[PDB]
C-alpha cells in the first residue's frame, strides 16, 4: 500500500519506445552506452578518459 | 594472288562502372569540361557547446 504514496512520478506516466543498447550480464539486463559523441563534438575533454 | 592474314583483336576490359572501385567514388558525366577553369566546394560547420 506504501507503494502508491512512495512514487507519485513514475507512476502512470505514458510509456514510451528508447532505442538504447542492451546487454545480458547473468540474471541481469544492463544498458550501454558511450558519450564521446557528446564531448568530441564540442571538443571538450571526456571524463571517462582518467 | 590474294593473300589474306590472321588479325588477333585487342584484349577489352571490364568498365569504369562495372568494376568495384566505383563504390569509392560518386560518378556524374560533366559533358563540357574543358571550358571549366577552377571548381570549389565549400563547407559550413557550426559547432556546439
Amino acid at each position: 500500500g506504501d507503494k502508491a504514496a512512495l512514487a507519485d512520478g513514475h507512476d502512470e506516466i505514458q510509456r514510451t519506445r528508447i532505442a538504447a543498447s542492451l546487454v545480458k550480464i547473468g540474471d541481469k539486463f544492463v544498458a550501454i552506452e558511450s558519450l564521446q559523441r557528446m564531448y568530441n563534438e564540442t571538443q571538450f575533454p571526456c571524463p571517462l578518459n582518467r | 594472288e590474294a593473300l589474306l592474314g590472321v588479325y588477333t583483336n585487342v584484349v577489352e576490359f571490364v568498365k569504369f562502372l562495372e568494376t568495384a572501385l566505383a563504390a569509392a567514388c560518386v560518378n556524374t558525366e560533366f559533358k563540357d569540361l574543358r571550358r571549366m577553369i577552377d571548381g570549389k566546394i565549400q563547407f559550413k560547420i557550426s559547432m556546439p557547446t
